[PDB]
């Protein structure tokens, strides 16, 4: 991995371990194992005891069905343009084309009204970012392959 | 009694001076349920206190009752003490004092548990751990076989005064060698370990008529449970006191001592096991034991037949007869049951259970027999001319707990021979009320 400098380093391990003596009082302190058991009670950082305490109650379920015919419809655009996938005929490449735009006039229609509905009503979960992340990923598979194709014409 | 149950009849100053000792805590520490000990080892380190609340939350909820069982045991234990917390709150902290031996035991810190072992060098008359085994077990077979009064077994009379009061055997008339009680046949019974067990607990309740320190002997009982069995410690840095209770273990084959005046001292298996298989079973309700002590020989003819006895084997056979007669004489099944448990064969350890189960149902089925009948001896009463009259008396008998039986239907009822002066001088004087 680096220089000499990794050998340096093992000889002063070995030199340090050497001399080796066990220790009693040394292991641990009064303060490391309350701030453990801190972060180990209830609520803590590896305890985290929330995890969408009342999602089942929160959000409610007229939120959640408009939520549901979103992904619907984002599952069906998607599918129709992986189908489309992979573009081996020039008549797919307006198929693609229009399956973008059609993707961004929904998008445009429905998660940004969405958004300020959530916005309004400060709901804690993050809904709108995983719709954003399956269509952030296919307009950069859409843009890789759109560059793939330039190259293969350069 | 177990060692819990002993414990927690101590006054708290008793316990606390028993924490000062490394191996005591240890002790303790073992004996805790398998959740407690949990909580100990987390508090190991803790310097303040934790909510009460806090600590519950740890265990689910569906397993809230050995929760509720081990907070319990620890607090009668006194292990941990409640403290008031600023704020309204409780407060739960390990007692100071325990916690730093419990390190100390753990981690490390101070002198050794004994003395030095080195100092005089080697023994010249150093035994080994077979010899070791063989002497312990000539003694408790000696001891066992002065239970029983043969003449091949000669012990102290201390001993034998101990094993009186024990209530194992009783002297009705001085000089007369003594004759075992039931509870002397249930004691034999017993496994090893056990009878061991309830000895030293007699032992350490019947100490305070001897002027010994209670304390002292249980720290001493259990550093030599935590000792290295064939590796010897030294006698000196003990009370004059502790000489005599050092005495009694040899005379009972825990602690190995070639001479009174000897500065070592062998720990063997038998003392090892004061801190907590020969014989095959069949269907056909023989016993096959690979024995040739007449110990137990006697311990299996007290509950059986006998039928064979070849140079290293018994082969005996469990009747009706035999098991009626052995609680006629005063021991019950589930204590056979044991003994036969515990004597198994290492190669009826596989079998799931160890002893089929068709046996110890006969057994049981054998023990309910004898007690088929009930007896209760009382006094009748059924000239009731009103059904009110024959309640109030039913209410006053209840109320004095001398009722044995009821019968509303029939106006019938039977008190206690020791009740029924009373309750023919209520109902004289409900008469002359009336």
């Amino acid at each position: 991995a680096t220089s000499q400098d990794i050998i340096n380093s093992f000889q002063s391990i070995r030199q340090e371990m050497e001399a080796y003596t066990p220790k009693l009082t040394q292991v641990l302190s009064s303060s490391a194992a309350s701030s453990t058991i801190t972060a180990l009670s209830p609520g803590g950082a590896l305890m985290q005891g929330g995890t969408q305490q009342a999602i089942n109650q929160m959000v409610p379920n007229d939120i959640q069905s408009e939520l549901k015919h979103l992904y619907v419809a984002v599952g069906e655009l998607l599918r129709h343009f992986w189908s489309c996938f992979p573009v081996n005929t020039p008549f797919l490449e307006e198929k693609v084309v229009k399956m973008k735009s059609n993707l961004e006039r929904f998008q445009v229609t429905k998660l940004c009204p969405f958004q300020e509905k959530i916005r309004r009503q400060y709901l804690s979960t993050n809904l709108v970012s995983h719709i954003e992340e399956m269509l952030q990923t296919a307009y950069n598979k859409l843009h890789t392959w759109q560059s793939r194709r330039l190259m293969k014409k350069t | 009694r177990n060692l819990q149950e002993f414990l927690g009849g101590l006054s708290p100053g008793v316990l606390d001076r028993l924490y000062g000792h490394p191996a005591t805590c240890l002790a303790v520490f073992r004996e805790l349920p398998s959740l407690a000990k949990n909580w100990v080892m987390r508090m190991l380190f803790l310097e303040q206190p934790l909510p009460q609340a806090a600590v519950a939350l740890w265990v689910k909820k569906e397993f809230s009752k050995a929760q509720e069982e081990s907070t319990g045991l620890l607090s009668g234990l006194r292990i941990w003490h409640t403290q008031l917390l600023p704020g309204g709150l409780q407060g739960l902290i390990l007692n100071p004092i325990f916690r730093q031996n419990l390190r100390i035991a753990l981690l490390g810190g101070g002198k050794a548990w004994s003395d030095d072992t080195s100092q005089l060098g080697p023994d010249k008359h150093a035994r080994d751990v077979p010899s070791l085994d063989k002497y312990a077990e000539e003694r408790w077979e000696v001891v066992l076989h002065f239970m029983v009064g043969s003449p091949s077994a000669a012990v102290s009379q201390d001993l034998a005064q101990l094993l009186s009061q024990a209530g194992l055997m009783k002297s009705t008339e001085p000089g007369e060698p003594p004759c075992i009680t039931s509870a002397g046949f249930q004691f034999l019974l017993l496994d090893t370990p056990a009878q061991l067990w309830y000895f030293m607990l007699q032992y350490l309740q019947t100490a305070q008529s001897r002027g010994m320190d209670l304390v002292e002997i249980l720290s001493f009982l259990f550093q030599l449970s935590f000792s290295t069995l064939g590796k010897d410690y030294s006698v000196e840095g003990m009370s004059d006191s502790l000489l005599n209770f050092l005495q009694h273990l040899r005379e009972f084959g825990l602690v190995f001592q070639r001479k009174r005046k000897s500065r070592r001292y062998y720990p063997t298996r038998l003392a090892i096991n004061l801190s907590s298989g020969f014989i095959v079973v069949e269907t056909n309700y023989r016993l096959y034991a690979y024995t040739e002590s007449e110990l137990q020989i006697a311990l299996i003819a007290l509950f059986s037949e006998m039928l064979y006895r070849f140079p290293n084997m018994v082969v005996a056979q469990v009747t009706r007869e035999s098991v009626q007669q052995a609680i006629a004489s005063g021991i019950t099944a589930q204590q056979i049951i044991h003994f036969l448990r515990t004597r198994a064969h290492p190669v009826m350890l596989k079998q799931t259970p160890v002893l089929p189960p068709t046996i110890t149902d006969q057994i049981r089925l054998w023990e309910l027999e004898r007690d088929r009948l009930r007896f209760t001896e009382g006094v009748l009463y059924n000239q009731f001319l009103s059904q009110v009259d024959f309640e109030l008396l039913l209410a006053h008998a209840r109320e004095l707990g001398v009722l044995v039986f009821e019968n509303s239907a029939k106006r019938l009822m039977v008190v206690t021979p020791a009740g029924h002066s009373d309750v023919k001088r209520f109902w004289k004087r409900q008469k002359h009320s009336s």
